[PDB]
């Protein structure tokens, strides 16, 4: 099988803060 | 969150307990959760103490003690993996990874009983990288690591050709892999982190049941790279071995991981609640043990003493014979004489004095044994790297030739091979020996009474050589006529061991390289003192030198030398 | 910071193909000023790779160096032109080859192709590749035209082992400062290094990567065997597919089909080489293709005897419909390459020709308006994608074995599950495909494609359409169809297709299922309640129920009518009845596939609160006839609830009534004929048939749930 890849992973946003 | 999965853990728990228990992060902001089960020996019983010891220092501790049953029903041994104990594996790190989610707590490190965390800022180190799944490489004996570099088609190892580079620290920086597992760690304040899952596969699932592989594939689906980087050094880990061994194989394993830690740091200590279950050294089954130290080199001689400790092996041990000190007073007391047309076969310099001391000092050795009669003995030196199973390898290997029988006299178990080549004879009838041939370093040697009485008989005082360049002579192996035609008999039969079992710990022109010999004074004057050879060392390895057609495949091999997965 | 505008990439294209295309729209996406050579010559060399060649370009190029052989502030780089595409940026090459410093930078490959002696005379290299490629080079223009200027050989001549024995003269090389590119900074060659080449995305480009030396290089050469995985390659890198921008030229070059003349000709082509399921369905959508019949003509090939009868009653309609029809019958003796190759030979041969639309009996096309997208594409071959009902099958390939079969690749999951979308390009396409008529008529001017060889056709079909230089498109935007399994199929059956639930479900439920049984299960009225606790909903359709009459009718062996019993373990009937129970027809495993697909969720929407398995025992189909037996006394039925479907019409075939409630006087006077009836039948309905008095009627029981 030909040409592995390196996928567009933006990081995530962060979770809004516990409360 | 700190989660621990420990299971017939009891060798390795006290020094990676106190490895962990170190670790740069303040005691209020942590949480534990040991969870253990289906183990043989007293493991329960000492993580019960360490954590009774320790439940007061860290923020909540949680125990999950299921001591019934002992093992699973369709398994063949311990080291089975049995589709039960993958299911038990994935359950139970679920169960970690979903109270550490409502618990509101960020972050968590996922540490299993071997690998030893040395670097006490790892977390710091891990945190301070911003990624959600980030796993530290470490290290091992052999290519064995923590990552990955490919997937063939159903989730199965691939060689990349980036993993050498990236293993033997060519590159550093955070690369994305597709696999990481034993120690990682996981964010859990971002976004994405909600979707990972370890036991329940994906509706497309659709490969093996491996447990390592249904994470690669839930990252996958849900958008995250799992990274893993080497900028400084972390920790270690011992190789899985087969589907077949005993726990006394992984004792081994763990107890040579510790031995080469020590070759380049401090030692491991272990923690402090709990303690070592202190043990009996025993003699090889041996008469003697010699191992030959300067009384001036103080750091060398408590690594080896260390290395004989943890591997249950006594030392008889005697000092040496200062000869950077000797002068020629004392030198022809005895009747050391320079050898009649003798040069250095590398450079020219005639001779130096550290090569007389060291002469001096297995010239007494032999003299010991043939004095005390000795049948066999064992001689060491001051630079050892010992290989995995060493104990119970010399075992088998010397009950075998002595239960075969035939005129052994040295058998030989460190040296170096530079007479590249098609392979040596085998011995019939005899497993892991062959004939021997031009050899130096003669780092440990099984002497004999024969043997000995042999050499003493060929009366080596008169001619003065060094032992490395001597030991070849009597077999008649050495290239040179001239010195065998100085000589009378050569009625030694030597021998050798084909899968070597102890290597040096240093190289010529690498770091740390001090040698008593070699750099010193010549023999005879006092102002020629050759320098540590830079350039014309000669003497570096005889192992990238020997990546050729050396075959010695027909030689017949124990059921030992074998271990190792999916990485090599 | 040398000015950008100071490069000129100058390329050699005798014609215009596909890759020379592409590269240009590679180039021009860069801001690149490229001049191409001999546009329009006649290729004097010989064969382009198989033995020797290539003696011309150098020719050419020196030849054209005559008018730059005093400028000194221009940067000249000369790379092939079929088979690469730039994935990098002027100013990033410039900076990378001053980086370099030296006044010619080749590509440096690991096989020396043309000759094998001179392996010792090369400079000794640790790592990089050693030996030098002539696919392109990079350096100032006087020292090219110092290298260029010594060319004087036949135009058949090789070219290579010129620039080779130049360079391996070691005061020449000194003195013109040649070097090679080691370590594959700039140019990368795809022979010998396929496994250090990974896809790098992006958020709007793609670029390549090299592991081994954690170099991007700026172009790609696919030489030698190797032009399969530069097609690959050439759908992302570098503006192809993007994570966030779609497709890039997969919209445009649309012919949107002005004029108001009548659209361009085609030359419609169906082949049915083997027994199909539902033939007649696909023969009766013939007709509602969206394309004017004027212009459409068709060539149908059957090679089955056991479907001539559907072609012959289907043929008076597709006669008058369409412009032309020929027909190919069985009795020829005809092979299926022989059929294709007659029927391309017959368009190409034909200059009216603008088309040519085959299509395999073996897919079914349920987009209606599939045939003017395609014409509006305006590509060379270009194919739909067609996949297997819930599976991974499709009618393409995305990678070529050693062997020159299927071999899985890294993206066909990706393609097949229209996670991707646009024009791809993919080494084999089959069952559809919509070649242009020009292209047969001037560049395979071969009559034998097919035929000729040992292979199956399609694969020779598609080996010699790649080996001619002619990519394979593959469209995937819309939802095109599906493809009909054909793997088994029983022939010995009044009406085969019945037996289809279990390979085609889709198509079976189109087929034989009412076409209001959605509509009622999704709860918009249908479904009637004419006395209490029964109800009233559509199943099966008129020919479900035709077929099945008609299956049961010959048979013959209506048992029945005395008390006791030899299909019944007991061996005692409490009442008796003339029946064909399912199990002696061999449609009992069917029927239960029926009930537990298709009544259980209705029957669990119908009833909140119960939960089915439909798991039945006792099902069989009655005839109620004046003369043999009247209808039935009150009883009850050992069952939770019982199915009661008719199978014919009333007052039309027979003069009778239904059911009748004794503890509600309920009266049910005129089913219908796909409907069903649903009531509990144990303790609260104690139900008694109606007698019939003129014709004969038909109805289906199955006390489900035991
Ligand atoms: O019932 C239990 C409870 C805990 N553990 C723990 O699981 C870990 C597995 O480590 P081993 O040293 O037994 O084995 P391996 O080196 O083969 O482990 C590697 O491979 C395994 C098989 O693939 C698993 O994936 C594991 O996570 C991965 O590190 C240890 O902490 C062990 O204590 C069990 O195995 N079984
Ligand atoms: C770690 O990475 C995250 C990315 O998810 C960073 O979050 C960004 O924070 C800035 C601060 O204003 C925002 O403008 C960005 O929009 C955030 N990124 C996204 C994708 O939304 C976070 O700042 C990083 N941590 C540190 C310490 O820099
Ligand atoms: O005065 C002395 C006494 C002993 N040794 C011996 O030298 C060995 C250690 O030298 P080293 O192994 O470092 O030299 P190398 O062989 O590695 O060059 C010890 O076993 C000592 O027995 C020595 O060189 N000088
Ligand atoms: O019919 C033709 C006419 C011209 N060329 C030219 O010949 C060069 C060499 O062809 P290829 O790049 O296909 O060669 P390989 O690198 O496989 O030797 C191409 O760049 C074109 O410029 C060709 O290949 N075929
Ligand atoms: C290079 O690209 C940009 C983007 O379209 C374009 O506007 C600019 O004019 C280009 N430069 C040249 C030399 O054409
Ligand atoms: C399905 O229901 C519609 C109601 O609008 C009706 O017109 C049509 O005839 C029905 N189909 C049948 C009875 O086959
Ligand atoms: O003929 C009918 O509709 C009633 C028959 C019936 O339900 C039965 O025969 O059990
Ligand atoms: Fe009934
Ligand atoms: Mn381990
Ligand atoms: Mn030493
Ligand atoms: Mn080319």
């Amino acid at each position: 099988a030909y040409f592995p890849e390196e996928r567009w992973s933006p990081e995530s946003p962060l979770q809004a803060p516990r409360v | 969150l700190i989660a621990l999965l420990a299971r017939n853990a009891a060798h390795a728990l006290p020094t990676t307990l106190g490895a962990l228990e170190r670790l740069r992060h303040p005691r209020e902001r942590t949480a534990l959760w040991v969870a253990t089960d289906h183990n043989m020996d007293n493991t329960s019983t000492v993580l019960r103490e360490w954590l009774v010891a320790v439940k007061s220092l860290y923020h909540s501790v949680e125990w999950r003690p299921a001591e019934e049953p002992r093992s699973y029903p369709d398994e063949e041994g311990p080291k089975h993996w049995s589709d039960s104990r993958y299911e038990h594996v994935m359950k139970l790190r679920q169960a970690a990874l979903k109270s550490a989610r409502d618990m509101w707590a960020d972050y968590i490190l996922f540490v299993d009983a071997d690998n030893l965390i040395l670097n006490p800022d790892t977390l710091s180190l891990l945190i301070a990288e911003n990624k959600t799944v980030v796993a530290p490489m470490l290290d091992s004996r052999a290519a064995y690591s923590n990552f990955w570099c490919g997937m063939t088609s159903q989730g199965y190892y691939k060689r990349t050709p980036a993993y050498i580079p990236i293993r033997k620290r060519d590159r550093r920086g955070c690369f994305a892999v597709p696999m990481v597992h034993s120690t990682f760690l996981i964010d859990l304040r971002k976004a994405a982190s909600r979707n990972l899952a370890f036991y329940p596969p994906h509706p497309d699932y659709t490969w093996s049941f491996d447990d390592i592989i249904v994470f690669a594939f839930s990252c996958k689906q849900a958008e995250v790279q799992m990274y893993v980087c080497n900028k400084e050094e972390y920790g270690f880990l011992p190789v899985p071995l087969r589907a077949h061994s005993t726990l006394q194989d992984e004792a081994e394993s763990f107890m040579h991981v510790q031995l080469e830690v020590m070759v380049k740091h401090p030692p491991a200590e272990p923690s402090r609640f709990i303690s070592a279950p202190t043990k009996t050294p025993d003699k090889m089954g041996f008469d003697e043990v010699f191992m030959i130290n300067l009384r001036r080199r103080q750091d060398r001689r408590e690594r080896m003493l260390r290395a004989l400790q943890a591997q249950e092996i006594e030392c008889r041990l005697v000092e040496a014979v200062d000869g950077k000190a000797m002068n020629t007073s004392q030198v022809e007391a005895l009747g050391i004489q320079m050898l009649p047309g003798y040069r250095d076969p590398y450079h020219g310099r005639p001779l130096t004095k550290g090569e007389l001391g060291c002469f001096l000092s297995h010239y007494n050795i032999w003299k010991e044994v043939v004095d005390r009669g000795l049948q066999k003995s064992l001689v060491f030196e001051d630079d050892l790297r010992f290989e995995i199973f060493f104990k119970r390898r010399l075992m088998n290997l010397m009950r075998d030739v002595e239960r075969e029988g035939l005129d052994w006299d040295l058998i030989y178990v460190g040296r170096k091979r530079m007479q590249v080549e098609h392979p040596e004879k085998a011995v019939p009838r005899v497993r892991n020996l062959v004939e021997a041939d031009y050899s130096y370093w003669t780092l440990a040697y099984v002497i004999s009474l024969q043997g000995a009485r042999k050499l003493l008989a060929a009366e080596p005082l008169s001619k003065m050589l060094p032992v490395d360049e001597f030991l070849p002579v009597m077999f008649d192996k050495h290239p040179v006529s001239e010195y065998k035609a100085h000589f009378s008999l050569r009625n030694l039969h030597a021998f050798s061991v084909e899968p070597l079992l102890i290597y040096p710990t240093h190289y010529t022109g690498d770091d740390g390289y001090v040698s008593d010999t070699e750099t010193s004074v010549v023999w005879n004057n006092e102002h020629v003192k050759t320098d540590w050879d830079r350039a014309k060392s000669q003497k570096m390895r005889e192992q990238q030198a020997l990546s050729r057609e050396a075959k010695n495949s027909d030689v017949l091999q124990s059921p030992l030398d074998s271990a190792a997965r999916d990485e090599l | 910071p040398v000015n950008p505008e100071k490069l000129l990439v100058i390329t050699v294209a005798t014609a215009e193909t596909e890759g020379y295309l592409r590269f240009l729209r590679s180039a021009e996406f860069f801001n690149y000023t490229v001049r191409t050579l001999g546009l329009g010559e006649e290729w004097r060399g010989g064969d382009v790779a198989r033995t020797v060649g290539g003696g011309q370009k150098v020719r050419w190029l020196k030849k054209e160096m005559e008018k730059y052989a005093d400028r000194e502030d221009m940067i000249i780089m000369f790379v092939d032109s079929y088979d690469v595409i730039l994935a990098g940026s002027p100013t990033e090459l410039l900076k990378k080859f001053v980086q370099s410093g030296s006044r010619l930078l080749f590509s440096a490959e690991s096989f020396c192709w043309p000759e094998w002696g001179l392996a010792e005379q090369y400079p000794e290299v640790g790592t990089g590749k050693r030996f030098l490629n002539s696919g392109g080079f990079i350096g100032f223009a006087t020292t090219i035209h110092q290298i260029v200027r010594q060319w004087k050989y036949k135009d058949d001549d090789d070219d290579q082992l010129f620039y080779t024995r130049l360079y391996l003269d070691p005061g020449l090389r000194e003195k013109l400062s040649l070097n090679l590119d080691h370590k594959s900074r700039i140019f990368q060659n795809l022979n010998g290094a396929l496994d250090e080449v990974v896809l790098k995305f992006d958020r709007n480009r793609v670029r390549i990567r090299n592991v081994a030396y954690d170099t991007l290089p700026i172009v790609v050469h696919g030489n030698g065997p190797t032009k399969l995985q530069l097609n690959y390659l050439g759908n992302y890198v570098p503006n192809g597919w993007t994570p966030e921008g779609g497709c890039g030229f997969c919209n445009q070059d649309r012919r949107t089909l002005p004029g108001g003349q009548p659209p361009p000709r085609v030359f419609l082509a169906v082949f049915v080489e083997q027994p199909t399921p539902f033939l007649p369905r696909f023969l009766q959508r013939l007709l509602l293709l969206d394309y004017p019949p004027d212009r459409v003509t068709l060539f149908l090939h059957n090679n089955e005897v056991f479907h001539e009868p559907h072609i012959a009653d289907s043929w008076p309609q597709l006669q008058d419909h369409f412009s032309a029809v020929k027909l190919v019958g069985p009795e020829e003796a005809l092979s299926p390459g022989e059929a294709r190759d007659m029927a391309m030979d017959l368009c190409r041969q034909d200059p009216e020709c603008e088309f040519y639309f085959s299509l395999d009996a073996d897919a079914v096309l349920t987009n209606l308006q599939t045939l003017r997208i395609l014409i509006e594409e305006n590509r060379k071959v270009i194919a739909p994608m067609l996949s297997r009902h819930g599976k991974l099958w499709s009618n393409f390939w995305g990678a070529l074995s050693p062997d020159e079969y299927y071999a899985r690749s890294e993206d066909y999951v990706e393609l097949v599950q229209r996670k991707r979308v646009g024009v791809w390009n993919v080494p084999y396409i089959s069952q559809a495909y919509v070649i242009r008529g020009d292209t047969l008529r001037m560049e395979l001017p071969q009559r034998d494609v097919f035929s000729g060889s040992d292979t199956d056709p399609d694969m020779a079909f598609c080996k010699s359409f790649r080996d001619k230089g002619i990519f394979l498109h593959l469209s995937n935007q819309h939802e095109f169809g599906r493809l009909l399994a054909t793997s088994r199929y029983d022939t010995e059956h009044l009406h085969p297709d019945l037996w289809q639930i279990f390979d085609n479900p889709v198509d079976w439920k189109e087929q034989y299922i009412h076409e209001n049984y959605s509509r009622a299960l999704e709860g918009e009225g249908i479904v009637e309640q004419p006395c209490p606790d029964v109800y009233w909903f559509p199943l099966l359709s008129e020919q479900m129920c035709d077929e099945l009459v008609a299956e049961m009718e010959h048979y013959g062996q209506w048992s029945g009518g005395r008390h006791e019993d030899s299909r019944l373990a007991g061996g005692y009937e409490n009442v008796p009845t003339v029946d064909i129970h399912m199990k002696q027809v061999g449609y009992e495993d069917q029927w239960l596939q029926l009930l537990r697909t298709y009544v259980g969720p209705m029957t669990e929407s119908l009833f909140p609160g119960y939960h089915t398995k439909a798991r039945a025992v006792m099902n069989f189909v009655v005839r109620y006839r004046p003369d043999e037996q009247p209808s039935l006394r009150p009883h009850h039925d050992s069952s939770t609830f019982t199915l009661n479907v008719a199978l014919n019409h009333k007052g039309l075939d027979y003069e009778g009534g239904g059911c009748r409630f004794l503890r509600y006087d309920c009266v049910i006077s005129s089913p219908r004929k796909g409907w069903a009836l649903l009531h509990p039948g144990r303790l609260t309905h104690y139900h008694e048939g109606l007698p019939t008095t003129w014709g004969t009627r038909y109805i289906m029981v199955s006390f489900v749930d035991p």
